[PDB]
């Protein structure tokens, strides 16, 4: 179980670094116009989960993870 | 932890060039939209394969 | 003078004298500078030019390969879009190593395309293989099928040899002399 | 699996249900490494 | 000297005059610089050559390709829009290569299209060919079904030999001697 | 002076002449500074050097590689486009390490390359390998396609004696007489 | 007076000398500045020096190793790109330590590459290794090849004898009087 947790912290930040990304090339543009006081998170919220399905993330964990362990 | 390094500088590679490409640009989006998509969406795709094997 | 074709450029030009010569009648190529080439024919000669020119589907439309309907400067690129590319400069490279054989003047080579055996369940299919070739007169052509399908089946990752398909031929008779000019 | 029996018929209107709205390159996916079990993660 | 066309194309007015010269009535190509081609013919063949353009459908529509209905400079590539722009260019590359043969003139393949079985989980099926050829004469065309049946039955995963269909023909008698000027 | 060819390149031109040469015609090659290169004959051997123009091909196409379809500048780069920028290195490399041995002129050598590598759950399959060469004359190239058996095996992790194919030929006759000028 | 290549390297233009000057004809190595080099051939030694410049595939290409598809000069390196450097710098090492036998003047080094097997949970394979090398002449070449695999064997992690292979011939007889000029 300690090196489940280990394994589940590598690959739950392994996820959380594109992002991290997508949140600043939001913010660059929002500075880059005349919107410093427009808050980012709705502009960056929309860009976030169409990478997120053009991906299809939902079947690239749920396959990746089976197999880890399983074969066919 | 050399993917986990590979992987935590080609980030900070990435807000270097795609969030400072229009700052000397601008110092036209239309021809912007297309390019970030398929950085993030690659940077993405190669992440998960050096994250699940 | 009667011009027939213009506009054209170096290696269709260079197609259409060389049919045209097959025929009994012989072309003349002006050079026009950056507007291409031009292509003109004698009066008794106009009539059977057309026929010829409608008959080989001539000028010949420049040869097409996969690899550019998915261009490198798409930087939206697929897995479905980079296996066509790797296949395309296989296919692209099989047929000039083709060439460099004992009596090959020409040669062509087709592969199978799977691209989506990545995203489904399933296993990938196996690899077929077909080539065209054409070979020197005098040559014993018969036994010249099991090198082209001995160099052509362990190139990949597991093809038979009934999954290969080798159609060649010998070259025409060759065109040595000249048309000669329409005497009136 | 005598009575037992009974309820695998009993299912089947649930059964019919869960194919035509799960994708079947994950339906055969939980099965080969269609069940009741086999579908719901997929479905 | 009453023009009948106008503003054509250079492939285009080569198609319009060997039509015209078939059927015994001659006519004169006048370019005009930007504005094209131009197609006259005499009085008392106006009316002959009317009912031809009627007949044949003529000018000709430019050949249409499935890949241009999904061009590639588009943002969103689907991937109904990629298997589309992949088999558009293999259907163009086989029918390149059916040119090469010892006896082929012209030649027209299609593949069949698959395209609802990606999104969903229906599996693929067995995919389709076809093909069209123009020989030359004097050669024994009944025999060359199982060259270009065996060529194509290895170009792509799971084809059948009944899955093929070949028709092809002999082309016409040539036409060599001229039309004549109409007296009075 | 007919002019067949202009605008080539250095390479593109040694190759025309060479081919020319050997079917007793006689070629001049004139260079024109940016603009490339010209190849002009005379006017008797005109309508006999279209033809092997047509039959040969000429002039070349650059050879294409594996790696040129994936640059090295792109932004980011798949673990596809990583192994097959690795295997076309490869072999490149050892075709021009099988032209250092005793009695070979030229050489290729083709990998089979792996395309669904990871996208599987699947490891990968075995390695096969193919190549070529030409040899020079009265030299016993029976016994010799043991020794590129032996070098090619142990250069990867673990290919077999029967997954390599070597096809191997002894090089044409000399041409070292000058065609001739035709005298008319 | 003649020219057959111009616009060369120096190590280019140093080798097509050295293979003309084997088949009794001579050139002349001219400089042209920042231009390169360039090399002429006289009038009844141009058609067999074309020959021989197609023959032997002239002039070199440079050397390709696999350091140059993944170059230094990035900023971020994947761990393949790290392996699959380092594997081809100690490929370039042990050829240079091959020079400084007693008797050899050139040696070539191949190793397995291995990048894909270490990253899943099997074990990377044993790692291959294959060379070649030229001996002067006068040398017992049977004897000399357990030294070779003797230091070839324990500079990696664990090899076998069986997964070493050499492959060396001794040198061609010796070049040195002079061609001469074509006399008229």
């Amino acid at each position: 179980a300690l090196s489940e947790i280990k394994s589940a912290f590598k690959i739950g930040f392994y996820l959380y670094l594109p992002f991290v990304v997508v949140d600043l090339v939001v913010s660059s543009v929002l500075l880059a116009l005349g919107m410093m006081m427009m808050s980012p998170v709705t502009i960056s919220t929309p860009i976030k989960l169409v990478l997120f399905v053009a991906l299809d993330g939902w079947t690239l964990l749920s396959k990746g993870l089976i197999l880890q362990y399983m074969d066919i | 932890m050399d993917d986990l390094v590979f992987a935590g500088n080609k980030a900070l590679y990435l807000v270097l060039i795609l969030s400072g490409w229009p700052t000397i640009v601008a110092t036209c989006l239309f021809l912007l939209s297309g390019w970030y998509g398929e950085v993030l969406l690659s940077y993405g795709r190669q992440v998960i394969f050096l994250a699940l094997a | 003078d009667k011009d027939l074709l213009k506009g054209l450029d170096q290696e269709q030009a260079n197609e259409v004298i060389a049919v045209l010569q097959m025929h009994n009648i012989e072309a003349n190529k002006i050079d026009s500078g950056k507007l291409g080439y031009s292509i003109t024919v004698a009066e008794p000669d106009f009539t059977a030019a057309v026929y010829w020119i409608k008959t080989y589907q001539l000028p010949p439309r420049p040869r097409v390969e996969i690899a550019q309907m998915f261009p490198a400067d798409s930087l939206v690129s697929s897995p479905r879009a980079e296996k066509a590319r790797l296949y395309s400069a296989i296919e692209q490279r099989l047929e000039q190593s083709l060439q460099t054989m004992e009596g090959v003047l020409s040669a062509r080579v087709h592969i199978s395309y799977d691209i989506d055996a990545g995203e489904n369940g399933r296993p990938p299919k196996p690899v077929h293989l077909s080539a065209l070739a054409v070979y020197e007169r005098g040559s014993p052509l018969a036994h010249q099928i099991s090198d082209i399908k001995r160099f052509l089946k362990n190139s990949f990752a597991d093809v038979d040899y009934d999954n290969i398909s080798v159609v060649l031929s010998e070259r025409s008779d060759a065109q040595l002399q000249a048309p000669g000019t329409p005497v009136k | 699996s005598s009575l037992s029996k009974h309820v695998d018929e009993g299912l089947d209107g649930y059964r019919d249900y869960l194919i035509k709205y799960s994708d079947r390159e994950l339906v055969q996916f939980f099965e080969n490494a269609p069940s009741i079990f086999a579908l719901l993660p997929a479905y």
